[PDB]
DNA sequence: AAAAAAAAAAAAAAAAAAAAAAAAAA
DNA sequence: TTTTTTTTTTTTTTTTTTTTTTTTTT
């Protein structure tokens, strides 16, 4: 994904994953993320790093299965996010497995 | 229910001492967790709700509130329930059509898509009932 | 982003979610010009709104 | 017209659990 | 070099206390 430099936008239908990518973002920087944070106004946090890396998508039901877990077993995560000032280019990132 | 069967035993005088000190306990402090457990008969039970597919009978998600969700998904959830709900404290709840058929929505769609919406008003038109609807001009 | 009068500030983005969602045009007019005003870059987010 | 009993909501505090970082040992 | 142990800080939950208002009786 990318960005102008003059500002811009992001849209979807709902249920799409845009906080997702802002929260991802968000994670890089502060020292103890709340994710979810303007789902509820402001009050309350919701979601945990566990749950975003193994991509839990609802709470599912019962069973033992757990169908309701994309991936499981060995995994590997990489997240970055690059800045420009002028010709200098900094990266930031963060490996987990 | 364990003092009980001991009182049984003894057919001598403390079992029922601990017996009517145990009841008189419970009378008191109504607002703890013990009291409600043991006399109001509401607080025996545990409620969940459940998606059901339409043709044959499947449970695809089993959920015990609204946590975890999007923005859209709070909005849809607690509206429906909470307009089922309302349809059914009216007289319905004895049968019979309701007498006082109106519900008032603030904000309305202040999160949602037009999907959404949609979904929205079509729930609350099969239901039954007159809306009233309060937005600003988005 | 700038403790002392230098200014020159080196992080300069800032990110909104679910921008406007309880104003009117006038309001959101205003919350723009305000943002633009200090002289930094901006991410919007929006329900196809 | 004035005095007393009752009930619902707001606020402070104590107890318990959990996760991350440094020190130490095989 | 790898593993275990310990401490520390942050969050949530439950209990109790306090206050204001409403209704009734004299
Ligand atoms: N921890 C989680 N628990 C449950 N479901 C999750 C979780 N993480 C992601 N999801 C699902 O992934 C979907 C992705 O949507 P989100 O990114 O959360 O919200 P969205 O796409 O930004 O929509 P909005 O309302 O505009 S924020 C969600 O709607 C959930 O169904
Ligand atoms: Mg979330």
């Amino acid at each position: 994904a990318e960005i102008d430099p003059s500002g811009t936008a992001v849209i979807g239908p709902t249920g799409s994953g845009k906080t997702t990518l802002v929260d991802a973002l968000m994670t890089l920087l502060c020292a103890n993320p709340r994710y979810n944070l303007a789902s509820t106004g402001g009050h309350e946090s919701d979601r945990d790093l566990v749950s975003y890396v193994r991509g839990v998508t609802g709470p599912g039901d019962g069973g033992v299965e757990q169908s309701h877990i994309a991936r499981q077993g060995k995994t590997v995560t990489a997240i970055a996010a690059t800045l420009e000032r002028d010709g200098a280019q900094v990266r930031l990132g963060a490996v987990l497995w | 229910q364990h003092a009980q069967r001991q009182l049984n035993s003894a057919r001598h005088y403390k079992a029922l001492q601990a017996l009517v000190g145990l009841l008189k306990d419970a009378c008191e402090h109504s607002r703890n967790q013990g009291a409600k457990a043991l006399l109001d008969p509401r607080f025996r039970l545990e409620f969940a709700v459940s998606v059901i597919d339409r043709e044959g009978n499947n449970l695809i998600e089993t959920r015990t509130g609204s946590q975890g969700g999007s923005g859209g998904e709070k909005e849809i959830i607690a509206s429906y329930v909470l307009t089922a709900s309302l349809s059914y404290a009216l007289c319905p709840d004895g049968s019979s059509r309701p007498l006082f058929g109106t519900i008032v929505l603030d904000q309305a769609f202040s999160r949602s898509s037009h999907a959404v919406a949609g979904r929205i008003i079509a729930a609350l038109r099969e239901f039954g009932l007159h809306a009233v609807f309060i937005t600003p001009n988005k």
